C-alpha cells in the first residue's frame, strides 16, 4: 500500500495550482480519501472526496477556493487550487479513509508535497519529558462530547515521528490500529480523553495529534511533543 | 461388517444415566438461565436494540 | 453379533428410561404465548437465500444466496458491510468466524472457500479454497481462525487445518449424505444429522463417532445443541423435531402436531434453552416450549419457504432466511 | 443523529446496492438449463456447438439468446438434496437412449421421479431420445425385440421402415404417458428424437424454451 | 351501475397477485374507481334534476370526466400494445421488464390523459361558454372535441385495431385458441361500449333524439368501468377465488 504526492514548489501569492497523489497497492475507489500542515504548526483538514465521488467537503478557509477530484480509473486524487495565498504554505498529506462497521479511517497517509507561497480540540500540554522504559500520559478535551448516540466515541490519535507523514494509533477511543503494539491504550470519557503509552522506547517519540470525527469540520489539537 | 461391530462395542459400552436426571439437569438450566433470556420475557424497549 | 449388541444397546437404553420427560416437565408454569415482530427485513439479495450465519459480536451476520453473492450485514442499521463475488452461483453453507476475521462458503462445486474479510487493500479475498470432498458441502463451522469442519454429501465429515489446507481428521460413519452439524459450546465435540435417519456424536480430536441416534422415519435436514451442551434438537422431513440427550442417550421429547406436514428446513435454541424454534416448509417458523413440547408461538412473514435460522448469541433477535429473498430479524 | 461515519458506512451500503442490481439485471438475460442423462445416454453430446468436478457448465448461443446448461457429475441416484437448488431453470433437459431397452425401463422411472418432484413441479422437460440410429439398425436387423421387455408393442397400432416408426412411436409414448398422466398444464414435455450427431439441437432446444417462456407469459397476462 | 363500479374495483384493489403486469391493472382499477365516486354520481343527480345543473364546479366536473376517461382508454391500449409483444416475440421482452417499465407505463398513461385534459380547466374555466354550459353543462368547445377526441379514442382504436389483428395474426394448442377468445371479448366490449358514444359525439357537431342518444350512450360509456374489473381479471383462477373469499 503507497500513496505518493506529486506537484508543489514556489507559487506567487494569487496564482494556481495542483496537486496530485497516486495510489498503489489498494482498492482506491472504495476507499474515501482526503491534510495539510504548516511548516512548524499543527496539521488542519482541508478537503474530503467520498467513494465514487458522491460526496465532498471542504473547510471554511479553503472552500470556493480549493477543488479536490478524483479520477478512479487513473487511481489518482487532486487537489486545484486557486488564488493561492500565504497562509496556504504547507506539507498536504493524501489519507485515504473506509467507512464501514469496524472500519479503521485515516489508517494510511502519503508522505506529502511541500508548497510555498466546530469542535475545538486542545491539547494542554506543548512537550513532556520522557525516560526510556517510563510510562507516559497524553491528554486531550473536546469543546463538545464525542460520544454519539449510537454509542461510538470518534477520537483519533495520531503519531508524526521526525520527518515521517502521521501514523494511526487508536481509532474511536480504545480501539488499536493494526501494526501498532499493544503499549499504546486509550481511556477516555466524553469531552475528556487520554492516551497512556507504557513502556516507552525509541522510535515511540513524536508530536501526538488528537482528532475528532463525530462532525465535520474535522479539526487537530496543537499535539504534544515527546522528548527523550 | 467386521469394522461395524467394533464401532457397535465402542457404543455398546457407554456411562449412562436416568433420564429423570438428564431431565432435571435440563430444567435446572432453563429455570436457571430464564431471566437471561431476552426472547422469553420481552426485553424493554429502551435496553432493546432493535 | 451386530444384532447381539444393538438389542443390548436397546436394552440399555430401555434400561434407564424410568420417566418420561414430560412427567417431570408437567408441573411447571407454561411460557405462555410469546409474541415476535420483525424488528428489520434486510433486503437486497435478488435470489433465493439458502444459509445465514451471526457473528460473535452479534450485530453482524453473513448471508448466501443463489444469485452468487456473500452479503454480509450491520443488522442494527441495515446496512450491507461486504458484498462478495462467488465463482459458484450454487452455495448451501455459510459461516462466520469466532473472531470475525474470515467467513466461508461451501456449495456443490464440492469445495469450502474461506475469505479473509479484515485486509489491508481493503478488499476481501480467498484465504484457502479447501479441496478433498468428493461429494457437495452441506455444513461448514469454523473451530477457531486455523480450523473449520465441514459435512459433505460424500457422507463424510472432516476436519481441515486452513493454513496446510489438508484434512486433518475425517469423521465416516454415516451410510447418506450429511445434512447438517453442530458444534458443542466447549467445541471439543460435535454432532451431525444426515439422509440415514441417524445423528451421530463425533469427538473432534480423537476422530471416532461416540454415540448415534435414531428416532426419526426420515433424513435429518438440521441439528442444534442445547445451550448447556448436554443435548441437542435435530429437524428432519419427518415433520417432528426431536430432542437428544446425550448422557441419557435417547430422546427425551419429540415436537408434532397434525397440522404440520411439512418438514423442518432448520432449527435453533433460544439462549435459556426453553424456547426451540424450528423453521418449515410451509413459510413459517414454529416456536416450541422445549420442556413441554407446546407450541408457543409462529412467526410468518415470508412469502417462501424458510431455508435458515438462526439466533443471536446475546439471545436479543432471531433471523430467519427465506426463498422470497428477504431475511428478517424478529425480537 | 446519524455520524459522518454511519452516512459513509449508508452511502457505501447504497454503492454496494446499486451493483447488486446491476449484476442482477445482468443475470436476468441468461437462460438457465438443467441436463439430466443416467448413463449410455449420450447427454455430454447432445449440444454440438459448444463446449470442476462438483458441476460441469457450457454456455451456447442461437439467435443471440444465451443458454447454460448444468451437469452435477459426482452425485449418487438419490439427487433429491441437489435438485431442490435447480428449481428456477427455464427448462430441465432429460436423455434418454431408446436404443437400448434394458435401460429403457430405468429411464421411465428416472423420467417419472423428475417428473413428480415437489420442487420440479413448475419446470417443463425438454426430453431427447437418443441413438436413434442406433435403434434403427437394431430393429431393421430385428434380433432383439421391443416386444419382449415390453408387451404393449407386441400389440401395438403405428400411428422410414414402418416397424421403426412404430417402435420409436411407442418408445415416445411411454414417455409422454408419463408426463401426461399430471395434466395439470403448469408444465409439459417437449419429445424429441435425435441422431448421435445432429447439427441442430440447440434451436430444439430454444423453440421449445419459446414455447415454454409464451406459456408464462400467457398465464401471467391471464389471457388463457 | 355507481354500486357495481365501485364494488367491483374495490374488489380488485384488495386482491392485489404482485406481479408487475397485476400491478398496471391496479392502476386501471384506480382510474374507474375514481370515475365511479366522483364523475359518475354527479350525473346521476343532474338526470334526477332534468339536466338542471345545480355553478364554478361544472368546468371541474368535465375535466374530471374526461381525465378518467381517458386514463381509462389509454389503459386498454397500453394493455393490448403490451400483450402483443409478449406474444410475439415473448423471449425478447421477458429480457426486457425489470419492473421499471411497468412504472415506466404508468406515467405514460397519466402523463397523455392529464395533458389532453389540461385545456379543460386552462383555458375554458375563465370563459363560461366555451367548454361550459349551454344551461346542462355540456362541453360546447366544437374543434377541441373534434381533435380532442380524435386523439383520446380514435388513435387509441387505430392501434387496437392493428394490435388485435396482428395479435390474432400471430396466435394461429387449446391454450392459444382460450387466449384468443379472450382477446376477443375484450375487442368486442371496448368498442360496443365507448365507440357508440364517440360516433355521436361528434357526428352531431333533430336535436331532441340526438340529445336521447347521447344521454343513454355517456352511461354505457360508464358501464364500461364496472365492467374492466371483471374482464380483465376474473379469467384467473386466482382472482375467483380472491373475490369469494
Ligand atoms: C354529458 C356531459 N358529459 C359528462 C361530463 C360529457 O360530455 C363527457 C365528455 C366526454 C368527452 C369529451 C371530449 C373528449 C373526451 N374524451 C373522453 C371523454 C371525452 C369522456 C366523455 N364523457 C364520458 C362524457
Amino acid at each position: 500500500v503507497q500513496l505518493v504526492e506529486s506537484g508543489g514548489g514556489l507559487v506567487q501569492p494569487g496564482g494556481s495550482r495542483k496537486l496530485s497523489c497516486s495510489a498503489s497497492g489498494f482498492a482506491f475507489s472504495s476507499f474515501g480519501m482526503h491534510v495539510r500542515q504548516a511548516p512548524e504548526k499543527g496539521l488542519e483538514w482541508v478537503a474530503y472526496i467520498s467513494s465514487g465521488s458522491g460526496t465532498i467537503y471542504y473547510a471554511d478557509t479553503v472552500k470556493g477556493r480549493f477543488t479536490i477530484s478524483r479520477d478512479d480509473p487513473k487511481n489518482t486524487l487532486f487537489l486545484q487550487m486557486t488564488s493561492l495565498r500565504s497562509e496556504d504554505t504547507a506539507m498536504y498529506y493524501c489519507v485515504r479513509s473506509i467507512y464501514y462497521y469496524g472500519s479503521s479511517p485515516f489508517d494510511f497517509w502519503g508522505q506529502g508535497t511541500t508548497l510555498t507561497v466546530d469542535i475545538v480540540m486542545t491539547q494542554a500540554t506543548s512537550s513532556v519529558p520522557v525516560t526510556p522504559g517510563e510510562s507516559v500520559s497524553i491528554s486531550c478535551r473536546s469543546s463538545k462530547s464525542l460520544l454519539h448516540s449510537n454509542g461510538n466515541t470518534y477520537l483519533y490519535w495520531f503519531l508524526q515521528r521526525p520527518g515521517q507523514s502521521p501514523q494511526l494509533l487508536i481509532y474511536r477511543m480504545s480501539n488499536l490500529a493494526s501494526g501498532v503494539p499493544d503499549r499504546f491504550s486509550g481511556s477516555g470519557s466524553g469531552t475528556a480523553f487520554t492516551l497512556t503509552i507504557s513502556r516507552l522506547e525509541a522510535e515511540d517519540v513524536g508530536v501526538y495529534y488528537c482528532m475528532q470525527h463525530l462532525e465535520y469540520p474535522l479539526t487537530f489539537g496543537a499535539g504534544t511533543k515527546l522528548e527523550l | 461388517a467386521r469394522k461395524l461391530v467394533e464401532q457397535l462395542k465402542m457404543e455398546a459400552n457407554i456411562d449412562r444415566i436416568k433420564v429423570s436426571k438428564a431431565a432435571a439437569d435440563l430444567m435446572a438450566y432453563c429455570e436457571a438461565h430464564a431471566k437471561e433470556d431476552p426472547l422469553l420475557t420481552p426485553v424493554p424497549a429502551s435496553e432493546n436494540p432493535f | 453379533e451386530a444384532e447381539q449388541l444393538k438389542n443390548q444397546i436397546r436394552d440399555a437404553r430401555k434400561a434407564c428410561a424410568d420417566a418420561t420427560l414430560s412427567q417431570i416437565t408437567n408441573n411447571i408454569d407454561p411460557v405462555g404465548r410469546i409474541q415476535m415482530r420483525t424488528r428489520r427485513t434486510l433486503r437486497g439479495h435478488l435470489a433465493k437465500i439458502y444459509a445465514m450465519h451471526w457473528g460473535t459480536d452479534s450485530r453482524l451476520l453473513v448471508s448466501a444466496s443463489q444469485d452468487g453473492k456473500l452479503i454480509i450485514w450491520d443488522s442494527y442499521t441495515t446496512n450491507k458491510v461486504h458484498a462478495i463475488p462467488l465463482r459458484s452461483s450454487w452455495v448451501m453453507t455459510c459461516a462466520y468466524a469466532p473472531s470475525g476475521n474470515y467467513v466461508a462458503c461451501g456449495g456443490l462445486d464440492n469445495i469450502c472457500s474461506i475469505y479473509n474479510l479484515k485486509t489491508r487493500e481493503g478488499n476481501v479475498r480467498v484465504s484457502r479454497e479447501l479441496a478433498g470432498h468428493t461429494g457437495y458441502l452441506s455444513c461448514c463451522r469454523f473451530l477457531d481462525d486455523n480450523q473449520i469442519v465441514t459435512s459433505s454429501g460424500d457422507t463424510t465429515c472432516a476436519l481441515w487445518d486452513i493454513e496446510t489446507g489438508q484434512q486433518t481428521t475425517t469423521f465416516t460413519g454415516h451410510t447418506g449424505d450429511v445434512m447438517s452439524l453442530s458444534l458443542a459450546p466447549d467445541t471439543r465435540l460435535f454432532v451431525s444429522g444426515a439422509c440415514d435417519a441417524s445423528a451421530k456424536l463425533w469427538d473432534v480430536r480423537e476422530g471416532m463417532c461416540r454415540q448415534t441416534f435414531t428416532g426419526h422415519e426420515s433424513d435429518i435436514n438440521a441439528i442444534c445443541f442445547f445451550p448447556n451442551g448436554n443435548a441437542f434438537a435435530t429437524g428432519s422431513d419427518d415433520a417432528t423435531c426431536r430432542l437428544f440427550d446425550l448422557r441419557a442417550d435417547q430422546e427425551l421429547m419429540t415436537y408434532s402436531h397434525d397440522n404440520i406436514i411439512c418438514g423442518i428446513t432448520s432449527v435453533s435454541f433460544s439462549k435459556s434453552g426453553r424456547l426451540l424454534l424450528a423453521g418449515y416448509d410451509d413459510f413459517n417458523c414454529n416456536v416450541w416450549d422445549a420442556l413441554k413440547a407446546d407450541r408457543a408461538g409462529v412467526l410468518a412473514g415470508h412469502d417462501n419457504r424458510v431455508s435458515c435460522l438462526g439466533v443471536t448469541d446475546d439471545g436479543m433477535a432471531v433471523a430467519t432466511g427465506s426463498w422470497d429473498s428477504f431475511l428478517k430479524i424478529w425480537n | 443523529t446519524v455520524s459522518a461515519e454511519d452516512k459513509a458506512a449508508a452511502e457505501r451500503s447504497k454503492m454496494i446496492d446499486k451493483n447488486l442490481r446491476e449484476d442482477g439485471e445482468k443475470a436476468r438475460r441468461t437462460l438457465r438449463l438443467l441436463l439430466l442423462g443416467a448413463d449410455n445416454s449420450g447427454k455430454s453430446t447432445i449440444v454440438k456447438q459448444m463446449r470442476t468436478s462438483g458441476i460441469f457448465e457450457t454456455k451456447f448461443q442461437v439467435d443471440k439468446v444465451n443458454f447454460h446448461m448444468f451437469d452435477v457429475g459426482g452425485q449418487r441416484d438419490e439427487r433429491r438434496k441437489w435438485i431442490q437448488c435447480f428449481n428456477d431453470v427455464t427448462a430441465i433437459i432429460f436423455v434418454v437412449d431408446s436404443s437400448d431397452y434394458n435401460r429403457l425401463q430405468e429411464a421411465l422411472n428416472d423420467f417419472k421421479s423428475i417428473w413428480n418432484n415437489r420442487w420440479l413441479r413448475t419446470i417443463s422437460v425438454i426430453l431427447f431420445l437418443n441413438k436413434q440410429d442406433l435403434l434403427a439398425e437394431k430393429v431393421l436387423a430385428g434380433k432383439s425385440k421391443i416386444e419382449d421387455y415390453f408387451p404393449e408393442f407386441a400389440r401395438y397400432t403405428t400411428p422410414e421402415d414402418p416397424r421403426v416408426t412404430r417402435a420409436k412411436y411407442f418408445i415416445r409414448k411411454e414417455f409422454v404417458d408419463i408426463s401426461t398422466a399430471s395434466g395439470d398444464g403448469r408444465h409439459i414435455c417437449y419429445p424429441h428424437f435425435t441422431c448421435a450427431v445432429d447439427t441442430e439441437n440447440a434451436r430444439r432446444i430454444f423453440n421449445d424454451c419459446k414455447d415454454i417462456i409464451l406459456q408464462m407469459n400467457l398465464r401471467e397476462y391471464n389471457l388463457v | 351501475v355507481i354500486i357495481l363500479t365501485i364494488a367491483g374495483n374495490i374488489l380488485v384493489i384488495m386482491a392485489v397477485l404482485q406481479n408487475a403486469t397485476n400491478y398496471f391493472l391496479m392502476s386501471l382499477a384506480i382510474a374507474d374507481m375514481l370515475l365511479g365516486f366522483l364523475v359518475m354520481p354527479v350525473s346521476m343527480l343532474t338526470i334526477l334534476y332534468g339536466y338542471r345543473w345545480p355553478s364554478k364546479l361544472c368546468a371541474v366536473w368535465i375535466y374530471l370526466d374526461v381525465l378518467f376517461s381517458t386514463a381509462s382508454i389509454m389503459h386498454l391500449c397500453a394493455i393490448s400494445l403490451d400483450r402483443y409483444v409478449a406474444i410475439q416475440n415473448p423471449i425478447h421482452h421477458s429480457r426486457f421488464n425489470s419492473r421499471t417499465k411497468a412504472f415506466l407505463k404508468i406515467i405514460a398513461v397519466w402523463t397523455i390523459s392529464v395533458g389532453i385534459s389540461m385545456p379543460i380547466p386552462v383555458f375554458g374555466l375563465q370563459d363560461d361558454s366555451k367548454v361550459f354550459k349551454e344551461g346542462s353543462c355540456l362541453l360546447a368547445d366544437d374543434n377541441f372535441v373534434l381533435i380532442g377526441s380524435f386523439v383520446s379514442f380514435f388513435i387509441p382504436l387505430t392501434i387496437m385495431v392493428i394490435t388485435y389483428f396482428l395479435t390474432i395474426k400471430s396466435l394461429q394448442i387449446s391454450n392459444e385458441q382460450k387466449a384468443c377468445k379472450v382477446l376477443g371479448i375484450v375487442f368486442f366490449l371496448f368498442v360496443v361500449m365507448w365507440c357508440p358514444f364517440f360516433i355521436t359525439n361528434i357526428m352531431a357537431v333533430n336535436e331532441d333524439v340526438i340529445g336521447a342518444l347521447l344521454n343513454v350512450f355517456v352511461w354505457i360509456g360508464y358501464l364500461s368501468s364496472a365492467v374492466n374489473p371483471l374482464v380483465y381479471t376474473l379469467f384467473n383462477k386466482t382472482y375467483r377465488s380472491a373475490f369469494s373469499r
